[PDB]
Order: structure tokens, then C-alpha cells, then sequence
């Protein structure tokens, strides 16, 4: 375009704006941060099975591979202490990154059926690839839950845990597209942690109108399968102090990650904490704040499902 | 879904009910009452058959060929009702639904486990065992709310996706911009009996056998329309032929939305009956 | 006829202006029906008597008499399609049909009466005619519980079912006072269903308006006992798969309805089914509606295996 | 209502009455306490018999006819306090109450059974076992209302809605329209007994030997005024006689209009002393 | 002239502000009864404690002393009446003649040491006696727990009940800091119950905002340790029927009186009962709120404790 | 709360704090965690025999005081991280806690009953029994806010004592202010972990031994900041010096304040482990 030669070059997802919130920035650090997992992820991709990671819509990623992985820590110095202080930017800049990886890889897959096999159109054919998300286990702090306080709030950590309860699966809407009132266009809005939101400005820059349609029934619409976790910490009667109950943190699994939780068996949860909503500081402005930590899974690794 | 395929789908499906279904239609002329709700069984397999177009259609869009397939039914009851010597004899139901039954195996089409939001707008098959029906209530398929100026909007139908209800819109129904302060709700007052839809659910549990042991099975509910409502009974194991859709609670500002995964069913047909 | 006095004689039925909004008309389909319904509610002079209908404002027909006889059957093919398509229309014009003959005998016999006396006793009559509920009973179309569906409402329809509870009286205000601020006059306002509403604007041309007042203590409201009766459909090996649930639905009884009949009997309910909310979200009717298909019972007549 | 004749029906109540305040009269000087307020009890039948015309007005307004007879009771305390054989020995009592005891019984009088909606706004004999009661509370029978930019000082009594509540008025008493949202009260200003009349509220179960053992149990508020409070005692049969009344919940507009039959007791007699 | 000395002459007490809000006028009775009272608390200075009725911030001073005293029998016939009639006013009138008598007494000391030596203080001691409540022992009329009634509100009684429990202690707001928020100058408010009550006008005549502020964090603002007991009515079988319910009245124990009662332990309360706003009140909010009996005891003398 | 008196007291318990508990300063700068509030042990008894003065201010003034304390420890604090050799070893902290212990000996310095509202806002050494524990919540108790139309940013804490609610000030209170009818704060918009501290409420009641024979124990909350939460457990003894504020409910007109004597627990001490 007349933008930029590449669409790839300028955005690293053709369809940016759908895709991330944030706009595309050069002086940004997490555009470095998505080319460094990028290159791991690329690194990796030959282990991985481009099938199988298209129906998931995820990917499950170590920890400890990351780490390993030399462009990552080359480009940051420290990955975990990068996903403490931002949590959110880490785990996005992951997912966008292994999703170029895919879109890379859809690419060449219609390279090499047109090589194997003539083409009428011979290349220039659209790819679709699914969204996917970088999960990461066995985070390297294994933080115990009793330790969790203040401070730890707004922190990706990892949490040794048992889980004891499973909810049934609710779909939760990460996306909800909308449609300004005044105008054709329809864009999906991230729901900040699957909370409904409105923007106040349209997406549009034709029209800016405030009022919007909540399109719940369109495919523009993004839904995703979210399950939640009661973990509590395990230990030992002796070990633990004498009287005191094991401290019970909720943990969620969204995507592929769902399902894969059995009450009764240790799974250790790794993600960022979060305040809890709907809560009387939260709910009501002006009000006592009490708050509780609710930690999203990154991703899902179990204890006693590896045995 | 081309229109001028439309024409074509249900005209496949017209020259396949003649073959396939003079019983069926022998069976619709003896039901005299059109505004019952009617079953027309037409097993996929064969259909898909005939015509290639057809199979591929109905499992991008299930709700949409079923449409066709309804559409095409009223045809052939015409065609049936020039056929028959009395035109009068032959009763022709208003509420025709084409039920899709033996379906070819496919993932998408026959899941065996509780669907999911992936699978929303899909057919699928799942043999269900219920652990709770609920009491039959009727919502209405179709509300009468009229904009008073704009006189245009009649019998808008209620929004499934949000929680099966319709919303009152402040901006007129219609595309002409007529904006009126009265917004009457014909329906509300009085409902006529095609414009209210029974309305049912059942929770659909998975089987214990399939699921692994140890793991609780999952309940997912299930929407019961027209006459397959009341065909099944809890704790009695039943395929079902349905299309996968999301329900939508209301949305609240700066807190979560809830979305709960259902199925509205096509067809209802009881493995445990078939057993016998 | 333009004093109400004078109207109110010219037409046939005095107090039915109260009873329906509607009017009637000649060229309306009802009223020839009504009239169908008088000659034979005059036929069956025993089946009507003046005391009991203004004792219990009511009337009960055995259906099967009703369609037997040749006056309504000259009038409607089918006497049973009309009740089933129409049940409320007709249920208003049959209880017409009941009433006129009750404001013509009330007024003809005070004045055979009252004429030795004077003119009337040298006094105003006043008709003070009881609401006039049609109930007919012994229908002869029956129809299930499973059967009955969504097409089915609407139509009256006739059930066997044993009643599980009885609800206790609770005064329903089937009428209200209404005092607007600006006219100082308080009128009796119909309540739909004995459910709360307000008079946009006066009645009165002259006064238009808005504000209104509900006088509970100004004796214009009414207020009519209301009773709720669960009535399940009764469950035999031979009618029914063993165990299936009995449909159970619920029966508003108002008038000489309530109280109809002792809980754990089995009785013949006849009625013309409604739909009433059982929800609406929490408050929000636009946004939310919720409708549960229930059966007004118009009469309810003891099984005949239990008689 | 012109109210000439109820003004003549407690003329005729103090000459009714002249034999019961003697007894009644006698002590009041005696009595310790000018504030206490003391209940006079006339034989409603005893009414009836001194002149028709005020027991048929009783029977047609019994609120009325009450706040006549204690308003005659005052004026009746007055001529006796008049005359007296000591100064100091007297008791004058500003408040005085009637309580009618040996009310006629008329079926629609005198009902074991829960009034009906017909019954409401008329009075009722009640007789049955009183399932609970609750504690002595006091209420603001009389509120002093004073606009602030009106500055005269008008009162009125509470209706009966839920929790005995009264509505501020819209106008201000000395012949103008003035409204505050503030109103001063006597009470607040400074103690006053008179504003602040003690009442209860307990309920009564019916007999339970009914004719029918089916017909369901039915229990009925009973609110005491005044004097009347405590007389009462938990699970012990009660005749009581009072005004059975609309009690009104605050309308909701499209919700569905609730009222309750609740009995305002003129006097409380206790059935299970009578029976002992 | 700053008319301090105008005060001076015209009331020779300066601690009536304390004792009440009213700006005193010499030609209201209460100083001519003050000077009566304090003329027999004179006769009973060598009796009482300066000291200890300093610190006890009350004075025990029995209903029969008084009666017999010469000149307040000569000002007021019988204390009783003024008690009962007035009892908030005559409590003030006791207290600041025992504050007059106290504060004359330590003049006189001071004087006698300004003789003996120069003192700094040179007699005109301004102890500034803090408020003390009178407290009337042995009051003849006696009301039991029955006999109290709404028409008993407002009169000094002396009734005798047994403690069913004691509540825990809550403070209860006697003063607030009040800071017009134009005027920024902060006026101790009473607040004239336990309720919050808000002044309009502003500590100075002259300049007069209507904004106020609380502030509660100020010195001005007192706060008085209550206690609220429920006394239920003494339980004798000789007394009453066994099994009788017991007529139980919440208590308030303000300054000194706080803590006194033991609970399970019969204690004789003389004190003034004020009807008190139910904190419910009508369940629904409404202009009418519901009132339940309470008593405030002046003075508490127990019965169990001193037999 | 003389300005002199404060500046006077800080300098001695400046010096008091490097004399006796420089060594626990050194400890509660070396753990690596700095975000905690850290407590600091001081003995009351010592400083007043050291200088008389500072410790009537103490006892007259104890919140001021405080937060004298507390600068004075911070200052304290400071001079030893210019002292310590090695900055990781030795960790800045970002925040200091006060405890104060081993008040001395006087009827309203240490009392086994509960503070009355007459020693409200002093000092004073209490014993207690757990009865309850709350979970632990994440409240901030410095909240920012933000003048929308001065552009200015300040923070203003939940205030103490109206249950920890913050209150908007239309007007900031920089110099340069301007009253804001809408206030957009960053702060408000996301929580954060440095405005949270972590908060749990503690029920304190007299010890069997402590209660008066015949006296029910009387229970008051007890406030624990940061470290002082979970260091109690339920059931468990306590010795708490601290002084007393009472905390309400926000008021409304003609409605009582809620208001309990609270007794900010300053300094615990675990009267089950150790009697002293």
C-alpha cells in the first residue's frame, strides 16, 4: 500500500487494529519484545505441529524454554522480572508473535501445495489463520500462596497449588463487536478481563459517535470458552502452621486451557494477579476497598496429570 | 447462500420429497390442524445424495438450509394438494419443519461431547441423558412492536442471543428515521398463537461412560421447540440433532457479561427408543 | 341517546361499558353470537337462575348442551372452532348475553314489583349488576397438558388434572380510584389483570390532566379476592410413560372461582389459557421478558370418577 | 359527610356515657398521672339500646363514630370536672378513650373466618387464638406539622398504610398553600405525651375447629391504639372488635396491586378469660 | 466593653454555657432556684467533696436532703414537682449551684492562701469546674417497668429493674466540631440527640454562612460513653403471676453513670424517659418512623450492689 | 499539639530510637522485601524517664505524636543507610510502621477493660482474646485523585475512621486549585499495588480472667496495617497498645452515627505466647 511497501513490514499482523488494541509503535519496547519471542517461536516452530496448534488457537509454551531460548533474553535480560513488572504487554507480546509465526507458516503452506501441485491461481491466495496465544508454564518463582499480600498484587507470578473445586464452563466474551449507530462499520472491542466495556469513541475515524449495537450474534464477535479454578496451597499439617486454613486463591483457564482441570489434583496455575471485581471498592465509587486476587492461567501444566 | 441456490436447493429437496416422502405428506394430510406444529422426517444421507450442493450447505448453515427445507415443504404441499383429487382433503400445515435424521458421520456433524462455543453455528448430534427438564413456559418467537410513526415494524422477532428476549429499541425499529415517544407492543397485550414459540430447556448431560472416570460429566441445556418438546424425559438417554448457539445475558457496565453455551434442537430422536 | 342514562337503557346490557372496553356494534361478529346465547340461556330456564347469577356474578354451561342446541349452531358452523379461536371474544359475549338477561329481569321485576307501589316505588332504579364472568364447563374438545403448546394458547381449551395447592386470598385490586391532581374528581380506573396502571389523562374532555392520585381510601376502587390453584395433569401407567412429570400449571381464580376446590382432589378444570410474567429480569421489562404459560380457569367442575 | 348528626350522636353519647364516667370519673383526680391517658369502655350494645341512630352510625363509620364518642368523653371529663367534691382530690385527664365491649353479633358482624375484600372497610368481630405478638412500641399517632415560612401549626393523623405511616400535607393549615420538607413538631420542640401514642402490632389466628378441616388456616393482623397495648396475652383465645381495614402497600406502577385485611381493634377482650 | 463582667454581675456562675445552650437571661426563675440550691449545698459543703465531685464530674445529692433544706424549699415548694415537670432544667439549676458552691469554695481557699502568702492566684481561683450532672437518689415516686408509658416520657422517675444484659459500650456523639465552611470557624454543636443534626447558623451573629462541616477530628466535639442495657421488670412470684412476660426497656448510661449496672444485677435507676427513634423505624422509608421507649437514668443506685 | 512540642519530641525520639534500637532499624532494612510497612519496637517507659516532657506530649498528644514517631524512625532510617556499607545487603525501604510497648504504669495508661470514650484519642495498653479474624483484603489506604480542571496531581488518602472510604475534594488542595465538578483520576481509573495496603480486621474481647466476674466480655475491632495483618491468629490472646479512635459510619441527617471505639492496633504482641 501506499503506506507501507509491506503490510507485514509496518504491522506485524496484517490486520493489526482487530487483533491488538495498541496501536503499532517503532520507539515502543514490546514491538522488540513480539520480534524476540517472534525469533524463539520460529526457533521452535519445527518442534511444533502447525495443524495442531491451528485447532488449538493455542500453544503451549515452557517457561524454562523461554528462557533458554536465546533471543528473548538477549533482547530482554531478564524475562521474568519482564513479566512481573508487565504482565499483560509479556503475554500479548507472546501471542501476537507466535500468531505472525502461524501467519508465516499459513504463508508458506500455500507456497509449497502451489510447488507440489500446479495452481490455477498460483500463488496469491488468502491464508487463514486462527488467533493464538502463547501459554506459559512452570514460571521460575513458584511463589507460595501465603506470601501473596499488597505488594504481589499486579505481579505475574506462579502459584503451587491444589485445585479442589471446577466450574462448569461459561463462555466469556473477549470481543464483543459493536456498531456505531451512525456508521457501517463494525469493530470488535476487547473486553478489558472479559468485563463488558464501552468505548466512548468509535472505532471508525469517519464517524466518532458514542452509542454503539452490541452485535452478539455476529461472527465479528469473539467468544471464549473460560473455565475457573479453585486453587488452594498443599501442605503438610506439621509444615503448616497449626489453625490456620490453606490459603484458597480462584485461578481461571480460558481457551484450549479449559477442561483440562480435575478437582483434587495439583495443578500449578502461572499468570498475573488481578484485583477482584465486583467487589465493594470496585462496585461502588467512594467505598472501603476490599479486594481479593484472582490469578488468569497462562497456561496449564499438571502435577498430577504428568504423574 | 445464493438466492437463485436457494431456488435450486429446494427444488432438490422438493423432487426428493416426491420419492422420499409421499408417506410423510399422506401422514401431513390426515393432521388436519396446520397451526400444530409438524414434523416431516427426511433422513440426510440420502438427500445429500441427490444433490452434492445440498450436504456441503447444511453443515456451513444448518439454520439457513432449514429454512429452505421449510420453504421447499410448503411447495411440495401445493404441488401434493393439485395432486390429490380434493384439494380440500389434503391438509397442509402452515408448521412444516423438515427434521433431519441420519446424518453421515462427521466430527462436526455427530460430536459426542457437550458442545462448545467453537462449534456455534454448526450441526451436531449428541446423544443427551437429561438430568433436569425444566416446566414448559412459552416466549414469543415473534413480538408485534410497533413504532408508532415510523409504521413499519411488525412481528420483530425476540433476540435469541440476547437471552431469548427481545429489547425495546429507542432508535426506530425501521430503517426510515420516524421516531416515535409510544413504542406498543401488540404482542405484549395479547399474543397471537403463531407469533408465541413454546419455550423449553433440559439440561443435556454427557454419559459416564464417555467421559473418563473420575471426571464429572459435563450439563449443558438444551433448547426444546414445537413438537419435539416434551418427547423427551429426564434421566432418558436421546440423540439430539441440533445447532449449537450462545446465549447472552444482559450486559452490564465495568462488570463481567455472561454468555452461557446452549443448543437449539432440530430434531429430537431417543437412542434409548430406538434400543427398544 | 346522548345522556348516559338514556344510553345506558337503549343498549341492552347496562353495565358492560365497566366489564369491556370494547363496543359493540352491529355489524361486530360478537353480538349476533350474544344474542345466539340469549335465546338459548332463555330455552334453558332452569339452567339460569336471577339470584345465582348475581350471588356469584356467573353463569356455568355445560358445553356439550351448549353445542347441542340449534340456535347457536345456526349462528356459528361450529360453536367449538369459535370457542377455541376466540376465547376470550366469545367468553365476553356469552357473559353479555348473561348479563343483559340479568339487567333486563333485575329491572323488570323491580318494577313489577314496585308498580303497585308507584313508578318504581317513586324512586331511580339502579341495576348494580355484579361483574359478569362466562364460565363453561364439560368442554367437549380435550385437550392434554403436553398437548397443550403455544398454538394452543389462545384458544380455550379443557383439562383433567388434580390440583396440588391453593394459595390463600389475597385482595387483588381489580379497580382503582383515581383522583387527577388538576380535575380533584376521583374515577374507578380498570387495573389490568388486578395489576397497578395510571390514567395518562383525565377521562373527562375537559380536564387532560397527567398527574393522577390512587384513592385507596375513596370507595370507587374495587378489590377482588384472588386465589391460585397448581393443577397437574394426572399421572396413569396407561396415559403416560411411569414417572413421567405432570405438566403442572397454575390457575388464576377470581371471584366465585376462589377457593373452588380442596387441594389433593381431582377435578375437571376448564379454561381459556393466558400467559402471565413470571419475570422480567430484574425489573427491566424491555430489556428482559419472561412469559410462563399458565390456565385461567373459568370453572372448575369435580372429576366425575371422584363425584 | 355533614357530620351535624355524628357531632348530635356524641351529644347523645355523653348522656349514654354520664353513668360510666362516674365510675370512671371518680379517682382522676386521685389519679397520680394527669398525662396518662385512660380508656372509658361503653357496652356497644349499651349503645345501641340508648339510641339507634348511634349504633346504625357506628355500624355505617366507626372511625368517626369513635373519634366523636372520645371527643364526647372529653367533653363529658369536663362537666365532671366542673363539679367536684374537692378541688385537689379531683384528676382531670386531657385524653380519653372508648372501648365498646358486647358488640351485637350479625353473621357478617361477627366472623370466625378471615374477612373478605367484600368485608374490608367495615367492622369485624374476630375470635381466635393470637399466634404472636409483638413487644409495646409507641408511634407518632398525632404529628404537629409546622411550615416554616407558613408558621402555623397544623396536625394530622396517620392513615392506615403499611407501618401506620402519614404523608407531610401540601398546604399550609391557616389559609394558605405552603409546603415544607421540614416540618416542626410539638414533640420535637419539647417532650410531649399527647403526640406520641402508644401502639401494637399482633396477629390472630382464627379457631382452628372450622366447620371444614381443609379450608386452610388464616392469620390476621390486629393493631392495638393507644391504651390497648399489652392488654393482649400470647396463645390465649382473644374476642377481639375493631375495624377490619385495607392495609396498602406503596403502589408500583405494572406490578401487581396488593392490599391486606387488617383489623384496627376498638377494644380488646380476652375470649380465653371469658372461657375461664 | 467585652461584658464579661456584665455576665459576672448578672449570674455569678460563668459554666452555664456548659450546662446549656440557651444564652441565659437574668430574669428566668432558674437562677433565683440556683441560688437556693446552692445556699443549702453550702449548708452541705462540709458534707461534700470538692475534689470528688471534680472528678466524678456528678454529685450525688439525695431528693429528701433537698426537700428539707430551708431555702429551696422557700423558692420552690417540693423539688419533686419541679423534677418531674421540668427534669432537664432543674438537673442543669442543681448542678450549676453545686458548680456556683464548688467554685466559691475554692475561691475562698484561694483567698485564704493569697492571706497567709502572696499568691499568684490571689484568690479568684477559675477552676472551671467541668459539667456536672446532678444526680438524685431515693426520688419518692417510684414507676415500675408496666407503668411506664408514652405518657410517662418527659418525666423524672425513679424505676427499679433488672438487667437482662449489658450491650457493649458505644460512644455516642453529646458535642460535634462544627466548621461553617465559608466561615471557617468551628462552633461545638450538641448535638440534641444521638442522631446527626447539622446547624445552619454560624457561631458568629454577625457573619452567618449556612454550610456546615463536620468535624469529628477536632477537640470540641465530645464524645460521652453510652450504655445500652435492656432492664426487664422485676421478676417476684409474690409480685406477679410466674411465667409473666417480662416488660424489658432500653437504657442509656451517659458521663459517669456508663458502666455502673452489672448485668444479671437488680439496680434501683432514677432517671428521665425519652422516647427514641426506632433506627429501623418504618421499614420502608416514610415521612412517619416508628418510636420504642427508652430511658436515659440520671442517676443509678444499685441495689444489689449496696444492700 | 504545640509545633515546638512536636519538633522537640521528634529530636528526642530520634535520639532515643538510634540509642536502644539501632540493631532492629539494621533488621527491618535487611529483608529484601521493602514494600511492606515495616515495624519498629519502641519502649515508652525509657523515653519518658529519659526526657519527662516528650512523654507528657505523648500522653496528651498521642496521634500527632505518631506520626512524629513515625518520621522520626524514617529519619532515623535514613542516617543508617548513609552508614550501612552495603546498600543490597542492608535494603532501602520504601515505608516504616510505629509500635509502641511497655507503657508505663497507670490506671489510664494500661487498662484490662476496653477504652472508654473519655480516653478516646489516647494512648493506652489493652488485653484481648480473638474472636474473630478477617480474611485479608487489599484496600488502598492513599488514594489518588485528581483535579480534572486544575490538572493537578495529589493523593488523599482513604480517610481513617469513616470505615476507610476516601472522599472527593472538588477543590484540590495545591495552591493552584480549581473546583472540579468532574474528577478524573488515573488513580481512581486502576488500582494500585503501592496505594493498596493490605487490611484485616481483628475482634479483640476481655479475657476470661480480665472480665469482671458477672460481666460480659466486651469485644472492640481492631485495625491491623500491613505487617501487623495475619501476624494474629484467631483464638489466640493478644496484647494491644494503641491509641483509640473511634470509627463510624458515614452519618446521614437525623440518623445515628454508628461509632465504635476502634483501637488502632499500633503495636501487637501475643499475650498467649508471652503474658508480658
Amino acid at each position: 500500500q501506499s503506506m507501507q511497501s509491506t503490510l507485514d513490514r509496518f504491522i506485524p499482523y496484517k490486520g493489526w487494529k482487530l487483533y491488538f488494541s495498541e496501536v503499532y509503535s517503532d520507539s515502543s519496547p514490546l514491538i522488540e519484545k513480539i520480534q524476540a519471542f517472534e525469533k524463539f517461536f520460529t526457533r521452535h516452530i519445527d518442534l511444533y505441529d502447525k495443524d495442531e496448534i491451528e485447532r488449538k488457537g493455542s500453544i503451549l509454551v515452557d517457561f524454562k524454554e523461554l528462557t533458554e531460548g536465546g533471543e528473548v533474553t538477549n533482547l530482554i535480560p531478564d524475562i521474568a522480572t519482564e513479566l512481573r513488572d508487565a504482565p499483560e504487554k509479556t503475554l500479548a507480546c507472546m501471542g501476537l508473535a507466535i500468531h505472525q509465526v502461524l501467519t508465516k507458516d499459513l504463508e508458506r503452506h500455500a507456497a509449497e501445495l502451489q510447488a507440489q501441485e500446479g495452481l490455477s491461481n498460483d500463488g496469491e491466495t488468502m491464508v487463514n489463520v486462527p488467533h493464538i496465544h502463547a501459554r506459559v508454564y512452570n514460571y521460575e518463582p513458584l511463589t507460595q500462596l501465603k506470601n501473596v499480600r499488597a505488594n504481589y498484587y499486579g505481579k505475574y507470578i506462579a502459584l503451587r497449588g491444589t485445585v479442589v473445586r471446577v466450574s462448569n464452563i461459561k463462555p466469556l466474551c473477549t470481543k464483543m463487536a459493536f456498531l456505531c449507530a451512525a456508521c457501517g462499520e463494525i469493530q470488535s472491542f476487547p473486553l478489558p478481563d472479559g468485563k463488558y466495556s464501552l468505548p466512548t469513541k468509535c472505532p471508525v475515524p469517519v464517524c466518532r459517535g458514542r452509542s454503539f449495537t452490541a452485535l452478539r450474534s455476529s461472527p465479528l464477535t469473539v467468544t471464549m470458552d473460560w473455565q475457573s479454578i479453585k486453587i488452594q496451597e498443599l501442605m503438610s499439617d506439621d509444615q503448616r502452621e497449626a489453625g490456620r486454613i490453606p490459603r484458597t486463591i480462584e485461578c481461571e483457564l480460558v481457551h484450549d486451557l479449559v477442561d483440562s482441570c480435575v478437582p483434587g489434583d495439583t495443578v500449578t496455575i502461572t499468570g498475573i494477579v488481578k484485583v477482584s471485581n465486583a467487589e465493594e471498592g470496585s462496585r461502588n465509587k467512594n467505598d472501603k476497598c476490599m479486594f481479593l486476587l484472582y490469578i488468569e492461567a497462562n497456561s496449564i501444566s499438571n502435577s498430577k496429570g504428568q504423574k | 447462500m445464493n438466492s437463485d441456490q436457494v431456488t435450486l436447493v429446494g427444488q432438490v429437496f422438493e423432487s426428493y420429497v416426491s420419492e422420499y416422502h409421499k408417506n410423510d405428506i399422506l401422514l401431513i394430510l390426515k393432521e388436519r390442524d396446520e397451526d400444530a406444529h409438524y414434523p416431516v422426517v427426511v433422513n440426510a444421507m440420502t438427500l445429500f445424495e441427490t444433490n452434492m450442493e445440498i450436504g456441503e450447505y447444511f453443515n456451513m448453515f444448518p439454520s439457513e438450509v432449514l429454512t429452505i427445507f421449510d420453504s421447499a415443504l410448503r411447495r411440495s404441499a401445493l404441488t401434493i394438494l393439485q395432486s390429490l383429487s380434493q384439494p380440500e382433503a389434503v391438509s397442509m400445515k402452515q408448521n412444516l419443519h423438515a427434521r433431519i435424521s441420519g446424518l453421515p458421520v462427521c466430527p462436526e456433524l455427530v460430536r459426542e461431547h457437550i458442545p462448545k462455543t467453537k462449534d456455534v453455528g454448526h450441526f451436531l448430534s449428541v446423544t443427551g441423558t437429561v438430568i433436569r427438564t425444566s416446566l414448559v413456559k412459552v416466549l414469543e418467537f415473534e413480538r408485534d412492536y410497533m413504532c408508532n410513526k415510523c409504521k413499519h415494524v411488525f412481528v420483530i422477532k425476540a433476540d435469541f442471543e440476547q437471552y431469548y428476549t427481545f429489547c425495546r429499541p429507542s432508535s426506530c425499529p425501521s430503517l426510515e428515521s420516524c421516531d416515535s415517544s409510544k413504542f406498543t407492543c401488540l404482542s405484549g397485550l395479547s399474543s397471537s398463537p403463531t407469533r408465541c414459540r413454546d419455550y423449553q430447556e433440559i439440561k443435556i448431560q454427557e454419559q459416564v461412560q464417555r467421559l473418563s472416570v473420575g471426571s464429572i460429566p459435563r450439563s449443558m441445556k438444551v433448547i426444546l421447540e414445537d413438537d419435539l418438546v416434551d418427547s423427551c424425559k429426564s434421566g432418558d438417554d436421546l440423540t439430539i440433532y441440533g445447532i449449537v448457539m450462545q446465549r447472552w445475558k444482559p450486559f452490564q457496565q465495568d462488570v463481567r457479561c455472561e454468555v452461557e453455551i446452549v443448543l437449539k434442537a432440530n430434531y429430537i430422536q431417543v437412542n434409548n427408543e430406538q434400543s427398544s
